[PDB]
């Protein structure tokens, strides 16, 4: 209740969440994942024995496919 | 890692070498050339001035 009234201005009932969930389909997932993930620059953090953590260019090039 | 850093670096080097090679081939082909090798061979006479390839 508290978090919702601060963030949304209103309590969202479980029924509305269910109606929102029911609309997703594979096409929606494809679209929105592409809208936020595909060919984007990431933020990376590492701590430990991280010699083998790939170079930043190698990580950036992993955000897209050449066969697409 | 070698890729991508030195891959693109060596490609740049190759582009430069090709520029030089083309200019030598087309714009000034006779720069290093020797006239005495445009005379066919004569087993009886050595020319007065002898000079190998540079
Ligand atoms: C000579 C001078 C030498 C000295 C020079 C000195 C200086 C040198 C300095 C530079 C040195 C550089 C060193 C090399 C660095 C390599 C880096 C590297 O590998 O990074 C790995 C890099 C890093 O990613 P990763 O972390 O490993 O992640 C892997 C993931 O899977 C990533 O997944 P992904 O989806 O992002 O990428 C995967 C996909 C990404 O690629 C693609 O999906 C396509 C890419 C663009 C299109 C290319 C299509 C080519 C198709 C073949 C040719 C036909 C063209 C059409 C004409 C048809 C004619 C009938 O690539 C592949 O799966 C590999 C093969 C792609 C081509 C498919 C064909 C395979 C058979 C090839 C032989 C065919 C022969 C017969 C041809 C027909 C009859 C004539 O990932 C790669 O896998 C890179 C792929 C690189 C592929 C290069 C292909 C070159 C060969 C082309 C064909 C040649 C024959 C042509 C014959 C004549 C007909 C045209
Ligand atoms: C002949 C005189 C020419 C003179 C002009 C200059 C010549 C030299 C120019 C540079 C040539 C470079 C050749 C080597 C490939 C270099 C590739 C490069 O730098 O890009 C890297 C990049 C790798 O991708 P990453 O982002 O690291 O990984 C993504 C993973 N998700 O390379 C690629 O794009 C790999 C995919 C294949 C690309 C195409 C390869 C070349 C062939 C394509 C044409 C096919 C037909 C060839 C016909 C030849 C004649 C019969």
């Amino acid at each position: 209740i508290g978090r919702s009234l601060l963030t949304y201005g209103r309590r969202i009932p479980l029924a509305e969440w269910e109606s929102r969930i029911a609309e997703v389909d594979a096409s929606v997932v494809r679209e929105i994942c592409s809208k936020y993930i595909y060919d984007q620059c990431p933020a990376v953090a590492g701590y430990g024995p991280i010699e083998q953590l790939p170079d930043y260019n190698r990580i950036r090039s992993g955000m897209f496919w050449l066969r697409f | 890692p070698f890729h991508p850093y030195y891959t693109i670096k060596d490609i740049l080097g190759l582009v430069l070498l090709l520029f030089i090679l083309t200019t030598l081939t087309l714009l000034s082909p006779n720069l290093l050339n020797d006239p005495d090798n445009y005379i066919p061979a004569d087993p009886l006479n050595t020319p007065p001035h002898i000079k190998p390839e540079w």
